[PDB]
């Protein structure tokens, strides 16, 4: 019953591993997810003015 | 007269049993349970990684 016991943490010691791990990768991420969204922001933002820029020129 | 001695002895050594093994595996088939449900948990956590 010991021995169980031992053997049983093991694997409760694994899943804080993946899960520790699984959630740094997806910390990169957002990070690059909000970056993205930042200089498509400004892409976005840049567009529409020079669509309205052109018209107003001529 | 052997179905009368060695049945009966084995009877009692087996409730003897009962009262002491049957807390204890009913300890260890449901430590049994905490392997088979961490074992699945690990595997999809492993595919999530």
């Amino acid at each position: 019953d010991s021995y169980l016991k031992h053997q049983e943490i093991v694997l409760d010691t694994l899943l804080p591993q993946t899960v520790s791990n699984q959630w740094r990768i997806n910390n990169d991420y957002i990070r690059q997810t909000c970056t993205i969204v930042e200089e498509m922001n400004i892409q976005q933002r840049k567009q529409i003015n020079d669509l309205e820029i052109y018209r107003k020129r001529l | 007269t052997s179905m009368k001695i060695q049945f009966k002895t084995a009877m009692p050594p087996t409730e003897v049993l009962l009262e002491s093994i049957q807390s204890k595996v009913e300890s260890i088939e449901q430590l049994q349970r905490k392997l088979q449900h961490v074992q699945p948990l690990e595997q999809q956590n492993n595919e999530m990684c």
